[PDB]
């Protein structure tokens, strides 16, 4: 028998414990509303010809008028966030922000700093175990889209177990030929094109038939609290410009391609429903931080 | 893109109404047809009077002890080595008792079509008036009155009208009665004394079982080819090579389904898939049917109020799925289908169930759901054509077009890949089963003596009804023939006198021959014949596409005529289609003179021609 | 020979014949207009302490004042939408939205209720169909991109023929080794890494050489008429939410993994031209649909 | 030895040079602002029950006033900005428009015609060359996530050498199943299934084993300086709308799935520094073109 | 095999590029308003017994108070249509009207240049190909019907490919005797006597049976956008003007006996989606042609 597993599931590293009581999280919600206002000042200025509505924002934000020598940077909020994004992604980071000026720079906008309001729904596959047979070769790549390439050499056909855990909701497969897929101890039915799944339901049986091979693509949504203001399109551009920065560069954690792989491998974790209550609170980090930098590039 | 035919159909009114939905207790609710496979009452009470039809007429008891009989017969015929037909194998008796009933039930109806064809040529003035002047009226009415002009024997159309007709020898083989109490299984380790080999010799293997319950044969009667025969003819001629045209294709198919068990697979099993908890106006059907008389299948799926079917070939499957090549697309149909699933057999063939299934797809906006689910299910289930006088014409009207010259279908292609396909398996079979066990062991369960059911070695047990001057008359019909080479026929007679008297005719077109044997008990050989690639002989001196035999005894009791092949699995050959039977014309009207053999003197004996006798008295020369 | 299709495109279910009258669309229109104006309250609120904004959002939907106790689930507005949108999807749903109910709702704002203002440009290929001789082996995977895997284990080299149908617009092609592509019984080219087609054109013949296998990835852009409120990436989330909260199963239905295969998959049939106008109304209904359930949870 | 590289990498087509100078510019970036407001007029519109917001938006985007009966077209400034974005993709495409009327479209409204204002992370993985022994077969597919698949077919392990290019930031590998990989002179560390590299670190060595095919998936961000209106949604849609519609349709031209790979591809030629600066602008030209053509459908 | 193609559909030439911009668009739609005038103001003056109507129409279109003892021909307005006329027919044909003449003309009235508001339908029936085995002869004549006849002189029957272009929208077929045809891989239906096909659906193979020969009729309609003033009796009658009066005598150019086999043979040829926007505005032009040479008539 041979296991085959997801790459992005393996050995997720512990996130941080700091920054996650109501004071903080009213912080984060407060930098990416002033952060937001950032951005559309610029369009502001635009239309009125002049950097009133520039000047107002940076001011709100920074806490200091704007010089034109000065290479503008944030000011204080710029440095905390930053500082508390490191504390997020790592247990080994430290907490440099102390919580006087957490509080300060929470006040500056009227804001909740909820994290439960709404929901949002991710795209990573996870494919926890694939158990098959020896005279078969089974081999899992992509996170998005899994796709699972077996072929078995055997004389007969092969039974290939597949599990999907328990925390997503829906999964659908498609393959390049039709296929013989059923639950644990279920009739087999014919052989079809697609098939949804329940992920609860449990491990899945695939018959593998001798001859070409055949390649099944996998995609799951899973259901995860977020703020309202959430916005997935700039959450990730958030990610990989922490990536490029060097925010993440610490030892002994883990490395992910997208934000959704982060907090996908993170809930499968032993301790996944307070994991994940952190990480959702490191993405509305992530979105101010892609609005600020953005519109003060450094 | 699905198949569309032009083919004009007459408008179909529902009993249902506008609504298509009929009323409670009405008269049409009453006359409704419904599901027969779906109903589990009906699906069991009509297999149980299947049953008791074949054991009427086929007795196991009665055929167990004739094997004695049978095995010395076919021991007589003195075959060659290696064609010689042993009874005492517990495979090819089972083999023979299907292809014994097989070929009774196809040689009656091919004696009845002839006797059709002589009454339609005796009264051609009164026909030719009939299909020129009522071209309007239909097909099942201008049968009627065809059946009426002419004195035919069974002049009623109507499907009770046919089943009172019919008599034992067309009954359909119940394949399920034939294969109980054989042994099945019988092991014998690793050694190779005669002891041994005897006791493997007396069972079967399980594979021959599981075929044997999974066939039905169908023999379609000559009233319900003569509808189809007669949709679109304009003269005699042309309504006689169409009812030729459609036989030649029924025969070919009934070879093929004997071949079926011949070889070492197993034959497929026709089925219906329904939804496990069905839902009011959310139900949906899956009907699979593998003909076992056919070369291709069908597929037919009513979701809604669409109907969607495929026809797909019976050869080339890679055993990866049990459908091979779609030849005609009529839309999308799903297999796939998660649902309980029945199985049954199919009462009719190939092209007659298409042709409903054309017919019904024109129908669909036009009939209610439940009207296309009886309809279709009476017909593959009961062989019971639709009450809808319209819809019944254009089912026939399908049904000429499928045989006709210009099919969508090429069924000469589909039958002769059948062929080849099938005797690839037997070779695969044979070889595989020859490296696994010995070659012995292989003899024994595949045997190459069975090929096809015109082809083997078999013998047909006769009837006999007529008694002239006391000496009762067997008839048997020397052709068609479907294989070219050279063909024995040999006669078996038993009566309880110690010492008889017996002779036998042969009718051509121009005189007879008449022989005495004097022989009981004991094969004796009447007739030799070559046949050439044409499949006609020349007996003596002129073309004949087919022969009458008349075999007269005195008390008989049992008068059994044998047919042999010098060399087995002859070539075959290429099946007639109308064109082939319009241009050539055989006379078949001597067949229905007869002789006295009381009144028989020695000078009378010999090969004769009719000028040498007078009107009537064809006993005696002048 | 082989033949080989994309999954996605395999037996396109019939969808629904109910609520695509001029009404109808209209009542869809005010629905997807009037939950914008739900989310864009929560910002406004955060602006101005006051909850007007919101209040006047949701009286407006939900024809109700907003209660603290009682759970916000969006009145009869919501009720009559995921009814609405479970009957598109297939035509045995059932239609028990009553035609008075959806005339009243759709007074409520004065919007154009038109389906073809627009346009948007859809990314799945539609591969129909790849006929290969009998020493060759193709696999077909993806939807969003396509790639076709071939090897050629004959003598010679081989001819492959491919069909991308009518209905897209433009098909690029770039393989992992320079290849040679031609329209029928026209010359051959020379070798080059990718291809720009109009699938309109014809059949496409692939000189396959003898060795190391070739893979082709498949783009395609289609332009489909939508209204110019259209969103794809609201839509696209509105098609997971949808399936997760099991309003798109019913007996034989065919399940897709986005909404760009789903309309693809359905113009590609026959009739599909009136498909495509259904599916144009069950994008802004699932557009409605995300908008309403991200503001007011279950 | 065996040398495998993207496919999108090879041959970039010199891009145009003129329409590059301050006042082009400027044209550019007022024609996706108002091109922008052509969009929201729309929602106005219905809010208002009158086409006077529409009015307003037309009118100063094409110097006259709607008409019904009359294809609306744009203007000239719609004839303007199709001609530039011809310019921009291809040297050889003839440039038509001249400055007077560049100047005078600029003139409508007042904005910052700085493009370097912001910048945008581009997810297209540059592979330039991938090095294998003799025994081993290399294929790489995939441009947004490339997969490089690796054969062994000899008797002893194989090196296989990885070049990512210089432009890129950082490149994160996933393999299927744990790999060993290196510097060109590091000792080799234990199998991981993920590794987080920077490619002006220098070649990388990935050690093959016997057996098993191994499949590396890469992700790469690079930045790119963009003016702050610039969406990389509104240009990617612009881009396939662009190529439908035939404005790149011109002799001697590469051809490129996204605008993700048409960037990186010129970023990676020679004389790539100042190749970009001229893509951004066609970016820009882009998305008022999306925009544009969306609200006013020809 | 035989190839048979449509006369009319061969070597389509070039036209021209030029005088295609919104200011020459709006100089045509303006020249065949102030061109409707001018004919109905002539007959103003036949009811009223006066000059006067005529006289005032004329003055807007050349730009010139009639003069008795020279010939009244439509001024510099006339100069410009007739020669913007020849180019838009070939590329050969010189471009020889200023910008300045282009501007001025195009203000005398106000109207707007588009071309693509409405539509019209055209009957030419594309033919691209035929082909047949070898002992058949297949003849394609006609253009707004065409009538193709073939004869089988060999012992079985023959199999005719037809080929209809991508262009055209529905193509009606009609036969003098039942006979079949499907599209490619298609099982043969029954004998019908009339088809509707869309040529988008592929190449149509014909039966063609031993004995008497097959006529099949051929009828087309395709839809082309044209501005709302456009006239097809209008734009065919100054088609026969433009070409008894020599204007299309250019070198190296084909000549086509209607505007709708015109249209039709540039639509089907390679970049014929850009030549089609010429031949409308070309249409255009001829309908001012025609109203203003009725206008003033020459012996």
């Amino acid at each position: 028998a041979n296991r085959a597993t997801s790459a992005f599931l393996d050995n997720p590293h512990p996130v941080g414990v700091n920054y996650v009581d109501e004071g903080s999280r009213q912080f984060v919600a407060v930098a990416e509303l002033l952060a937001s206002k950032l951005i559309d000042s610029s369009r502001e200025s635009d239309e009125s010809n002049s950097d009133v509505p520039f000047v107002q924002a940076y001011s709100k934000f920074a806490d200091d008028n704007p010089r034109h020598l000065r290479v503008k940077t944030g000011g204080k909020m710029a440095n905390a966030l930053t500082n508390v994004i490191r504390s997020y992604y790592s247990i080994n980071a430290p907490a440099i922000v102390p919580q006087v000026e957490i509080d300060r720079l929470a006040s500056k906008a009227t804001v909740s700093g909820d994290m439960y309001n709404s929901y949002a729904i991710f795209n990573s596959v996870p494919i926890v175990e694939v158990l098959s047979p020896a005279r078969t070769t089974v081999s899992i790549v992509g996170s998005d889209r899994a796709d699972v390439t077996m072929l078995n050499t055997g004389a007969g056909a092969a039974n290939i177990t597949f599990n999907f855990g328990q925390i997503a909701e829906t999964v659908i497969l498609k393959g390049s030929v039709p296929f013989q897929l059923a639950r644990l101890n279920q009739p087999m039915p014919a052989a079809r094109f697609t098939y949804k799944l329940r992920p609860l339901d449990g491990p899945f049986i695939v018959v593998l038939p001798v001859g070409n091979p055949l390649v099944i693509s996998a995609t799951a949504a899973t259901r995860i609290q977020v703020p309202l203001a959430f916005n997935k399109a700039l959450v990730e551009s958030g990610f990989q410009t922490a990536m490029n920065d060097g925010l993440f560069d610490i030892q002994n954690v883990n490395y992910y391609s997208s934000f959704d792989e982060f907090i996908i491998s993170q809930y499968h974790a032993q301790d996944g429903i307070n994991r994940v209550s952190t990480c959702v609170i490191l993405g509305l980090a992530l979105q101010a931080y892609d609005q600020m930098r953005r519109a003060l590039p450094v | 893109q699905a198949y569309s035919s032009g083919l004009s159909q007459n408008s179909i009114i529902s009993l249902t109404g506008n609504d298509r939905t009929v009323a409670d207790g009405t008269f049409n609710s009453m006359i409704m047809p419904r599901a027969v496979i779906a109903n589990e009452r009906e699906h069991f009470m009509k297999t149980r009077i299947d049953k008791i039809e074949h054991d009427l007429n086929r007795s196991a008891k009665q055929e167990m002890m004739d094997r004695q009989s049978l095995a010395e017969d076919y021991n007589a015929l003195n075959l060659a080595v290696g064609q010689e037909i042993k009874l005492d194998i517990a495979t090819q008796h089972q083999l023979n008792r299907l292809g014994s009933a097989m070929y009774k039930a196809d040689h009656e109806r091919e004696t009845e079509l002839t006797d059709l064809i002589n009454r339609i040529r005796e009264n051609e003035v009164t026909v030719n008036g009939i299909l020129e002047n009522q071209k309007a009226i239909t097909a099942a009415e201008r049968a009627d009155l065809l059946l009426e002009v002419v004195a035919s024997t069974a002049k009623s159309v109507s499907a009770a009208g046919r089943a009172a007709a019919d008599g034992s020898g067309v009954v359909p083989v119940f394949g399920p009665s034939v294969a109980n109490g054989i042994k099945v299984g019988i092991d014998i380790a690793d050694s190779v004394a005669e002891a041994a080999i005897a006791v493997k010799e007396s069972g079967i293997i399980t594979q021959l079982n599981d075929v044997y319950h999974a066939f039905q044969s169908v023999h379609v009667a000559p009233n319900d080819v003569i509808k189809p025969a007669a949709v679109v003819a304009g003269t005699s001629t042309e309504l006689i090579g169409n009812l030729q045209a459609i036989y030649s294709r029924l025969r070919s198919h009934s070879d093929i389904g004997f071949k079926k068990a011949t070889v070492g697979d197993v034959i497929p099993n026709s089925y219906m898939i329904k939804p496990v908890n069905s839902t009011e106006y959310a139900s949906w059907q899956l009907y699979v049917i593998h003909p076992v008389q056919g070369s291709l299948g069908l597929v037919v799926q009513l979701m809604g109020d669409a109907l969607t079917y495929n026809v797909f070939a019976q050869y080339g499957n890679t055993s990866a799925s049990e459908f091979g090549k779609t030849v005609l697309t009529g839309g999308a149909t799903n297999t796939a289908l998660e649902g309980t699933k029945v199985k049954f057999q199919t009462k009719v063939t190939a092209q007659q169930a298409l042709a409903l299934t054309m017919a019904l797809k024109d129908a669909a906006s036009m009939l209610s759901q439940g009207e296309l689910i009886g309809y279709f299910e009476q017909y593959i289930n009961l062989a019971l054509e639709p009450d809808n006088l319209s819809l019944q014409d254009n089912m026939h009207k399908y049904h000429h077009l499928l045989t006709s010259q210009n099919s969508p279908i090429d069924w000469n292609y589909h039958d002769e890949e059948m062929h080849k396909w099938l005797d690839s398996r037997k070779t695969t079979n044979y070889d595989a089963m020859q490296k696994k066990d010995g070659t012995v062991i292989a003899d024994i369960h595949i045997p190459k003596v069975f090929n096809d059911l015109r082809n083997t070695t078999l013998h047909c047990k006769l009837e006999g009804k007529q008694t002239i001057a006391g000496y009762t008359v067997y008839e048997y019909l020397i052709g068609p023939w479907a294989h070219y080479g050279d063909i024995d026929y040999s006669v078996v007679v038993d009566t309880l006198n110690e010492e008889t008297k017996w002779y036998c005719e042969v009718i051509g077109i121009d005189g007879h021959l008449l022989i005495e044997k004097s022989v009981q008990h004991k094969p004796e050989k009447i007739l030799e014949l070559t046949v050439n690639d044409s499949g006609v002989t020349s007996f003596n001196g002129r073309n004949h596409d087919r022969l009458k035999l008349k075999v007269y005894v005195k008390d008989s009791l049992s008068v059994k005529v044998f047919r042999n092949w010098i060399g087995i699995n002859a070539p075959r050959v290429k099946t007639k289609m109308f064109n082939d039977h319009i241009g050539v014309k055989y006379d078949y009207s001597h067949f229905d003179k007869n002789i006295s053999p009381a009144h028989l003197t020695l000078t009378d004996l010999g090969w004769h021609t009719w000028d040498q006798y007078n009107a009537g008295n064809w006993t005696n020369i002048k």
